[PDB]
């Protein structure tokens, strides 16, 4: 049911919002313009098409995922579970050079939602190169 | 910087052919359309014609018939009316003028005129 | 293709009077012709362009006439040194072609 | 202060083939073609082929088959190849530059031509 | 392609492609290229890649330059004189031969076009005092006007296809440059490299 | 259908008293017309344009008049040289149709 998630800074057509749109088979990911829409298109995005310059296409559970923009870089990390307490590792899937600010996003149709903060980390890389445990710099004095 | 010359007067025979070449100077030819009107001795003001000076595109209007000619020439830069069948009356001035589409519009400049007398 | 035929073969006439070259094509080419003077031991020099114009350099009494399928290269008080033989050129049809020559001679 | 000129003359046989070397100085050559002209005894001027600087290669109706036209604009040197050399083509071949305005005329000048001599 | 006066617009990304091989075919008739030298475009890359295509008659490829006049310079189409980029000509007579009455050209407007201006639209041209309605007649024209593309016309009159490419100076991230050549390896030798 | 008289023939006016004339018109054609001055024997000479405005070639004392299906125009005063012929215009219909004027004296009185 989660499908899509939809980025900008307006939601609207004045300025390019991105939008990444799952079709059960393969991605697709556009940063063209599109309208305001305050309910998302469940089908139980067609709102306008302005000024398309970019397009792409590509490919419990707890489907991890994290979200960075920097230096005009947008990067998606992903990592599956086969079955929230536990370490794991995050990889770098793609990378899109497209140099858009985006202040906000929305959802389309529970989750959990965070935050990051410029920290500093210890790492122990293993001998297969693979991080396996990580130790934080500020968290108590024995850090 | 715009001005416009025409020839003398002229006397026609009943039922001849006369030329009147109207000539303009102090702008380009081929942008402003030539109009030609005609005073019967202290009449009302007749609409000849008009032609355009680059499309040669000429129209009239339906009380003209007996003159329905028009031409323009770029070698000279000036314009040709001719007469014919000077019947009775056609003895008048014809008044040669020119129009301005990208301001003052309705035939700001004029000629002297070139007056015709038909007689025997 | 198209052809172009000059006026006279060999024209004998004195200086100082005037003169007449004729090129005459078999279709109509509009005002795309040309006329070249070549001199003995030398290469042809461009006249007239175009039947309208002159060419930069070019005395005034030579002067061109004439459309469609006839052409008149005229000069004005022919001198001794355009004692020469002329050619008419065209270019309407992509393959351009030269006319057959005509050769001005003195007649002192 | 523009100057064109070529090779020497050709002393060949009626089998083989030939090049011969147009080379312009005091001008550019990379904004304007060149033509080549041929003209043998007792015959008109015969014209051809033509090379444009944006790699456009034309040639006549009847050496269509037997010419090749090569442009370097490192030493501005334009080369003129043809084959099948016969007995007829004992003349004088022209190259000259291509003039601004339109395809056919804009001949402002031209350069001195090779006497190539064919014979058995 | 489209009309000369509404010109095709294409825009181009996300490519890599060589542009040694255009000049070097056979078969461009006219090729200028302004902002850079024709030798140098696969030295160097840009971004924003924009071609625009259209059909001009064939005494008219001058036209098309930077701080030009004519009709067609003035009413279909003008380059902006800060222009960087290139332009391309080649015949397209035997496309169109019998012949072609399909094309349109503008003659007559207000006022000369801005620079990259799609200025499509119809309306009854107006060149007199007097107010223009109902059907087209005196001081009433059409702004289009047909092609004689007859299969019969030598030079002046065969059409010919243009191609203007205009590109823009880095303002994002790089999408489309020019290919690089790479060369073999070798082993147990002693090789700087960047790689 | 076409037709103009303009309400009248001639117009007498002695001294001082201001002058004005109609350019009525007949049933609806619109509204953009214009006047013409004629001195006995020049070219003629525009008088005034679209019923309001002003001519920067003419020492502009004037005043026009409104819209509708109806005309009026007036002149300035009576100086010594307004003594001339009259005319206005009609050009909605392309067959321009001019009106018989009204020709102005000034009343010399005894
Ligand atoms: C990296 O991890 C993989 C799997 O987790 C290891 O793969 C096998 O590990 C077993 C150890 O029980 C070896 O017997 C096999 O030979 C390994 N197979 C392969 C294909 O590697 C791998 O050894 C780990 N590598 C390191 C450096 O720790
Ligand atoms: C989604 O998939 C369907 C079928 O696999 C396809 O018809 C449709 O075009 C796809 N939508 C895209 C690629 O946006
Ligand atoms: C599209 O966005 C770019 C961003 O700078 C802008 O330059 C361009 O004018 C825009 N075009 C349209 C049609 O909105
Ligand atoms: C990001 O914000 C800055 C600051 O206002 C702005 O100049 C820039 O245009 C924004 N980025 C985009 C892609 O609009």
């Amino acid at each position: 049911i989660i499908r899509g998630w939809i980025f900008g800074t307006t939601l609207d057509s004045k300025t390019q919002s991105l939008l990444i749109v799952n079709n059960a088979t393969n991605v697709v990911i556009k940063v063209c313009e599109f309208q305001f829409c305050n309910d998302p298109f469940l089908g139980v995005v067609y709102s306008s098409a302005n000024n398309c310059t970019f397009e792409y296409v590509s490919q419990k559970n707890l489907r991890e995922f994290v979200f960075k923009n920097i230096d005009g870089y947008f990067k998606i990390y992903s990592k599956h579970t086969p079955i929230p307490q536990g370490f794991s590792a995050l990889e770098p899937l793609v990378d899109l050079p497209i140099g858009i600010n985006i202040t906000r996003f929305q959802t389309l149709l529970a989750y959990y939602v965070g935050y990051l903060q410029p920290r500093t980390f210890l790492l122990k890389y293993n001998e297969n190169g693979t991080i396996t445990d990580a130790v934080d710099c500020a968290l108590d004095p024995l850090s | 910087e715009v001005q416009l010359q025409q020839s003398g007067p002229e006397l026609v025979k009943p039922g001849a052919s006369v030329k009147i070449s109207c000539k303009t100077s102090g702008y380009t030819f081929t942008e402003y359309t030539i109009y030609w009107v005609k005073q019967s001795l202290g009449k009302s003001l007749e609409w000849i014609g008009g032609n355009n000076p680059n499309n040669d595109d000429t129209t009239y209007k339906q009380f003209f018939k007996g003159k329905a000619t028009l031409t323009v020439d770029k070698s000279s830069s000036t314009a040709y009316m001719e007469l014919r069948s000077l019947t009775s009356e056609d003895s008048a001035v014809y008044y040669c003028a020119r129009d301005g589409y990208p301001y003052y519009y309705a035939l700001d400049f004029w000629g002297q005129g070139t007056s015709v007398t038909v007689s025997s | 293709d198209i052809q172009l035929t000059q006026s006279p073969a060999i024209l004998s006439v004195s200086p100082g009077e005037r003169v007449s070259f004729s090129c005459r094509a078999s279709q109509s080419i509009g005002t795309s012709i040309h006329w070249y003077q070549q001199r003995t031991n030398g290469s042809p020099r461009h006249l007239i362009k175009y039947a309208s114009e002159s060419i930069s350099g070019i005395p005034s009494r030579f002067s061109g006439s004439g459309s469609g399928t006839d052409f008149t290269l005229t000069i004005n008080g022919v001198e001794s040194e355009d004692i020469a033989d002329y050619y008419c050129q065209q270019g309407h049809n992509w393959p351009l072609t030269f006319g057959a020559g005509t050769k001005l001679e003195l007649k002192r | 202060e523009v100057q064109l000129e070529e090779s020497g003359p050709g002393l060949v046989q009626p089998s083989q083939s030939l090049s011969i070397t147009c080379t312009v100085s005091d001008f550019s050559l990379t904004t304007y073609g060149v033509h080549w002209v041929r003209q043998s005894p007792g015959k008109g001027l015969e014209w051809l082929g033509v090379i444009w600087s944006g790699g456009s290669t034309d040639y006549n109706a009847a050496f269509i088959s037997r010419l090749s036209i090569s442009k370097d604009n490192s030493k501005s040197q334009v080369f003129f190849k043809m084959n099948s050399l016969q007995t007829n083509d004992t003349a004088i071949y022209y190259c000259a530059r291509m003039g601004d305005g339109y395809y056919v005329g804009a001949m402002d000048y031209w350069g001195q031509g090779t006497s190539v001599t064919v014979s058995s | 392609f489209a009309s000369v006066y509404a010109w095709n617009r294409k825009r181009i990304s996300n490519c890599v492609a060589d542009y040694s091989v255009l000049y070097n075919s056979a078969s461009f008739s006219t090729f200028k290229c302004y902002g850079v030298s024709p030798t140098k475009l696969n030295d160097l890359c840009f971004t924003n890649v924009y071609a625009d295509s259209f059909v001009i008659r064939g005494d008219e490829v001058r036209q098309i330059a930077p701080g030009q006049t004519g009709k067609i310079a003035d009413y279909n189409y003008k380059l902006p004189d800060d222009f960087t980029g290139c332009v391309i000509a080649w015949n397209s007579n035997n496309l169109d031969s019998k012949g072609n009455y399909n094309y349109l050209y503008r003659l007559f407007r207000k006022s000369n076009l801005k620079p990259f201006e799609r200025d499509i639209s119809t309306e009854i041209y107006q060149a007199g005092s007097t107010p223009c309605n109902g059907v087209e007649g005196f001081n009433c024209y059409f702004p289009l006007q047909s092609y004689g593309f007859q299969p019969t016309n030598g030079v002046g009159y065969q059409p010919y296809r243009v191609v203007v490419l205009s590109f823009e100076l880095l303002h994002a991230p790089a999408t489309v440059c020019g290919p690089k050549k790479s060369t073999n390896l070798v082993k147990n030798k002693c090789v700087n490299f960047n790689f | 259908d076409i037709v103009m008289t303009q309400s009248q023939k001639f117009m007498s006016t002695s001294v001082g008293d201001r002058v004005s004339v109609t350019c009525k018109s007949s049933q609806n054609v619109g509204t953009n017309v214009a006047w013409y001055q004629q001195k006995p024997g020049q070219s003629p000479k525009a008088l005034i344009y679209s019923a309001s405005y002003r001519y920067s070639g003419v020492p502009d004392h004037f005043t026009g008049s409104g819209s509708g299906t109806d005309f009026t125009l007036t002149i300035s005063n009576v100086q010594s040289a307004d003594l001339a012929e009259y005319f206005c215009q009609q050009y909605n219909n392309y067959p321009w149709t001019f009106g018989g004027g009204t020709k102005l004296e000034i009343k010399r009185t005894v």
